[PDB]
């Protein structure tokens, strides 16, 4: 951990000249306020004011005044600063009256964690799986369509393909303070998944944001381009953000039950049932972009139906074989483009709602591949995820459970942002249309 | 089920 | 008109060497069987066989055998053939047993006209308004993205821009036996419109097909590219195929009523009501392509809501000021990419269904622009057209009135074709997505 | 050997930062899970989970969970890592319940060795002879069609042709802990061979995998391309992986018999008979690719008939003149593209099946070249190896002995992989067809 | 409205 | 089935 | 109203 | 026979 005196001590010792007061907007973009080291005491006293309306994105209507409350445990010094050291602090947004801002995603996740603690669950242990594509750049340094390499699943190439720009990333992350579990080449060519050890939900989301920033910076250093776009290319695998979750009550895994046939407690089953019930509502948050629903197509391991299994091609919820203190529920819908705080908040809230109402877990899907007709699917009660952003937004609006998780202020602005994005997308005339038509008609 | 995996031939 | 002996006489006199036995598939494409002049008598005896499964398009499963029954009244000799004269005949498709093929669009329109005659309506008088764009070609002869001119609505640029490759099209059509009303420059740059005099439904559809073919050929002659794409460019007006319809009973316009305030008979009002209720079901036929629904966006004079008005920005049904024998109902949803036979058939069937059930015409919309909220729109009972091809297909399947107009055989194949098209479209990753994302994520 | 404490000691001493947990899939490709040195203890505790379905290749249907059990004796530190040292460990695949995975090739070889030990044979001593080609690269770093040199059998070109990037490979392997016997230029231009000393079967296969990886890396360093393709060029010699085998029972060679005329025990003769009878069934494993059967053509020293001799053009089985403790049975079918574990497993299982049933050794083939007609060949009872991958797969399916060696799980996935490969190959239109035809027809 | 009409300025 | 027919999209 | 911020689509 | 051996003349 750290204290004010500790932060000042390292800042003086490390010759830190500039401090980034980092926060996140509703779209997951990393925003910051740059600060000279002479203002560190003022920042640590929670006295820095900024717009605060920058959270709303491009739909902000009026300028507000809001305070940054830095989290001392998030202090870190970037390694690539070299000459003039730059540090960062992750801050919470507070209204001038003293109450936290209802539109801050970190505050939303904290509030959902608090109402979870109200049920006796001390912590939510989360381990994500953020995969990214490494593309080549041109003379101006713009992302091309060529991948850095043409490797496969767990492929080994010590030259500069399987690993390539990954060893340096892992080294940098570990130096900063990231507990890296393992790294490997993903199914699609030019995909390298780096995994971290499990942490608490807020720490996990902070680590996701920092990981994305670090990966982008290091890839740019090597003359490459790193993207967390859910589906950058047609016909190849997309990028997911499978989230492994387990609720804890005083370092006891409440999901574990040795007496159960699957080693799953009734609490875990209620959690999974709650997540399954509200999946179509959370789809707009865990899959927020238009491109997110080009990944949710059959044949590329991405989930397309709301179902759970212990072994299947692509279930919505997968339960890993690990048991004991590491029994987990893996949700595979989210893509790395999702806001980590909002995604974790809505998933936790859906699980807690399932726990509250004691929902009944539907039967798991067997090796029965979904080649079955739609009549078979709705006869067996297997729902499907939304086909595009519009359906997800409609389900989000109609939902009363996870809209409460978002809150009244954030829901309206998120809906406005996504509605504008969809409206801009739907009126475009794409090159595919000009290829099919313009000669036939 | 397996189509994106068969990209090595394509 | 023409007879067998007449056709043989002109063929010998005009030195016709090759004859095109033209027909149309379910997608509106013009197909033909080329025939040497020595086979003219065999063709006129209704004895030529061909696949017939080519009507189904790319979803054809088995080869059939079918006869071509040429329509002698459709005989015409192309003027650009020069050395070796080429003529054409439009043929109907008949099964070997002698009955007409149920999947032939021309036969579908003929059957709907027959069941209209069963109600006492001798003919359906149709005048279409097809619009097209002219694009400049490159050295290889492929269309570029640059329009041939930059004119406006009813503009006049005599040199090479205003008329350009429009005067010769009108001249060639006039030599072909067409009755051209007028031509003018359209709203969007490079967009032109040529209007024909009104004719019976089958003749109108044949003229639409011939007009598209002739316009394409003449534009290719002048080093240009003519397209009937509904929306070739974003941000400019699209191309529509407004259809003016009036039912007739022995040279009497049954839509006319001098005693009525608007000069509209109860039959016309029932016709309009029937067209209005079945609008969303017909949308998949009158707007058959994916690009068709990029035109149906507000602000470009294309209709977006199911409503009628004598004077409005974008009404689905417009009633021109002409009265007497020229009182008409104008339907503006169809685009030139639609199949003329199928579009006319479904519109006539919807109108006849309105007539049969004495359907009540909803109140016309005033100058009230649709800036009103969705709550105001569904409070006033104003339906909206489908937002994409998928919704239109779902409505098509759900409808029992115009699916009967299509028939059992044609409906299944059209639905298969359109599902395949939509499925290939929805999984593409467009350049717009790579522009928005791939840097922000 | 090594222990946990030893591994930790060298890892701390050598400044090893990254560890590769290497394993092999059914196609022989080297796969790995990269690991930071901070996870070394966790890896050594056999607690690392991974997909495990990556063994199946591109025909994997569902994600599993498997543990990596590193083999401490396989520890080595790569010499080219320089700045950040990278080490590797070869691991076995275990199911979460604790039992070994049935689809792991290394486990398959271990199981066959165990059932060999059940008959009293303590070890199986194997010496392979892998050959490879060196190709010049282009500016982009892709292999061209030009060989690195034009030498012949046992040629000597000191400057840049004879040894070149072969002396360095031997030096690096020696530093890596290999026991190299000799190296020489092969028959075809650009073809080289490096021989290791004999080792136990598992160690031999591990050394084959490491040797291929090291050769490829070092060739890439010298601006060359190293390939183990069975027949990269038409009209020149292919590359084989002759395997010398001898069974041992308490450091006594059971193949040796001083009283025998050829110095061959009855056990050795039964072994050879068993290998001969099951040759066509093993061909799909020892010659797994489509290109493997372009090597098995007459006139290039590759075997084409199932027969044994002490001196011949190209027998399936050759018996070297060495006697005593070095009496060996050399099988010449395998090519370097084969999976070493699977190939050794099937060869050993066939030999053990021959031993169990006291199979009768057919007469050796004399200097009688196979210019004899097919009637002479089937009159003398000389079988022929499969002509392509399809025949080999059919023989593999029909076999009940070596299919048991593979096991039920691995057999199905290997068959699926090879069936897909053959199906993709057989429908291609090659340039040879366009050269022969497209003008004559 | 009049989006395609105002294209002369755009 | 209909492999060469669907070549318009390919 | 928010045209200045909507420049990302333009 | 000796096809790849006689490659020096070819
Ligand atoms: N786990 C994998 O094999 C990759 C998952 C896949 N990339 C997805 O988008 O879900
Ligand atoms: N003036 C007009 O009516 C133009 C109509 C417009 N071109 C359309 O597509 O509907
Ligand atoms: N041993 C040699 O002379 C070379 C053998 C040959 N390369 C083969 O593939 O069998
Ligand atoms: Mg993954
Ligand atoms: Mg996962
Ligand atoms: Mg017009
Ligand atoms: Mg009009
Ligand atoms: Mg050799
Ligand atoms: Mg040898």
């Amino acid at each position: 951990s750290y204290t004010r005196e500790d932060i000042i001590r390292i800042a003086e010792e490390e010759n830190v000249r500039f401090i980034r007061l980092q926060f996140t907007d509703l779209l997951g973009t990393i925003k910051n306020v740059e600060i000279p080291v002479s203002q560190l005491e003022k920042a640590l006293d929670n006295k820095m004011m900024f717009d605060g309306s920058s959270i709303e994105g491009y739909v902000r209507i009026e300028e507000s005044d809001m305070y940054l409350y830095p989290d001392l445990d998030t202090w870190v010094v970037f390694p690539w600063v070299t000459s003039d050291r730059v540090a960062r602090l992750i801050c919470d947004i507070y209204k001038p009256d003293g109450s936290p801002f209802a539109g801050d995603p970190r505050g939303i996740l904290k509030r959902v964690l608090k109402e979870a603690e109200e049920l006796g669950y001390t912590s939510m242990n989360v381990g994500p799986e953020p995969e990214f594509f490494l593309f080549k750049t041109d003379e101006k340094g713009d992302p091309t369509t060529e991948l850095n390499d043409q490797g496969g699943y767990f492929d080994l190439a010590p030259m500069d393909l399987g690993e390539n720009c990954r060893r340096e990333i892992v080294l940098k992350l570990e130096e900063m303070g990231f507990e890296i579990e393992a790294s490997h080449h993903e199914v699609a060519p030019g995909q390298h998944e780096i995994d971290f050890k499990y942490a608490d939900a807020v720490k996990a989301a902070d680590q996701i944001q920092t990981f994305k920033l670090v990966v982008k910076t290091i890839a740019r250093q090597h003359g490459l381009h790193a993207t967390f776009m859910p589906k950058p290319l047609f016909g190849v695998n997309g990028s997911g953000m499978h989230c492994n979750q387990s609720l804890f009550k005083d370092n006891e895994n409440v999901f574990y039950d040795e007496t159960d046939e699957l080693g799953l407690s009734q609490t875990a089953r209620h959690y999974m049932a709650g997540i399954l019930k509200h999946a179509r509502a959370m789809a707009a948050i865990t899959n927020p972009t238009v491109n997110s629903y080009k990944r949710l197509v059959p044949g590329y391991e991405a989930p397309c139906y709301v179902a759970w299994s212990a072994s299947n091609r692509s279930p919505m919820i997968r339960i890993p074989a690990s048991r004991g203190l590491s029994t987990r529920v893996e949700v595979r819908n989210p893509d790395p483009a999702a806001n980590p705080y909002l995604a974790l908040a809505v998933m936790l809230r859906a699980g807690l709602d399932g726990i509250k109402r004691q929902m009944a877990l539907p039967a798991p899907i067997d090796r029965n591949i979904y080649v079955m007709s739609e009549e078979e699917r709705i006869e067996e009660g297997i729902p499907s995820l939304p086909a595009d952003l519009k359906e997800a937004l409609s389900e989000l609006i109609r939902s009363e459970v996870i809209s409460d998780a978002l809150g009244d202020h954030a829901l309206a602005y998120f809906y406005e942002l996504k509605e504008i994005e969809w409206d801009m997308y739907r009126t475009q005339v794409h090159q595919w249309e000009r290829d099919q038509y313009l000669t036939l008609y | 089920l397996i189509q994106g995996e068969l990209s090595r031939f394509f």
